[PDB]
């Protein structure tokens, strides 16, 4: 029951973090909607999608990475034992794949719209 | 550890950058990242971009030089 706890700190801190991508998404595909957007502005948004890409990879894989740690103080204390620790990164990495799977699907469908 | 290779692909592909800004592009976004926050996840994204943008940049110019080779020597058992 302990590790279900440290999994719930991981996937609300996932979510904040594919949340905090849409709003700038937002922001940004608002921005594209510019009347007489020229070239070079359109560029600048393409730059600023990478950066909020960027920013929504490495905190997501800065989530995973401090969850890892939480219960390899668990493992060596000794509160979980080997088929309990080999679940706890069984289902760390389905949220893990499943916080990459919207992730994803929010930059391509700004893609789609700029 | 594989999970963002067609992610980084979709993103070289919306960039389209060149050999000529590709380091200008890269440094704009290391930048504003960096700006925004530093930890151990960016620091691994960006430089996982960066590889990834340069053989981008230079696969680009490697297939054309094999076209251009490749195209050469059968047009030269072809008229010869």
């Amino acid at each position: 029951a302990d590790p279900k706890k440290v999994l719930d700190q991981a996937k609300d801190q996932m979510e904040n973090v594919v949340r905090t991508l849409k709003q700038e998404l937002e922001e940004l595909a608002k921005e594209a909607r510019k009347l007489d957007l020229t070239q070079s502005e359109k560029i600048e948004l393409k730059l600023r999608y990478i950066v909020a890409h960027l920013a929504a990879i490495g905190d997501i894989e800065e989530a995973i990475r401090e969850a890892k740690e939480e219960a390899d103080k668990l493992k060596r204390a000794g509160l979980v034992n080997s088929q309990q620790f080999d679940e706890f990164k069984r289902r760390l990495e389905e949220l893990h794949k499943e916080a990459d799977r919207k992730r994803a699907d929010y930059a391509e469908e700004f893609r789609n719209k700029l | 550890n594989r999970r963002y290779d067609s992610e980084f692909q979709t993103m070289l592909q919306h960039l389209q950058p060149t050999a000529e800004n590709a380091y200008e592009y890269f440094t704009k976004i290391a930048t504003s990242l960096f700006e925004s926050g530093i930890n151990w996840g960016r620091v691994v994204a960006l430089l996982g971009f960066g590889y990834r943008l340069a053989l981008h940049v230079y696969q680009h110019g490697l297939t054309g030089f094999l076209g251009q080779v490749t195209r050469f020597v059968v047009d030269f058992m072809l008229h010869h």
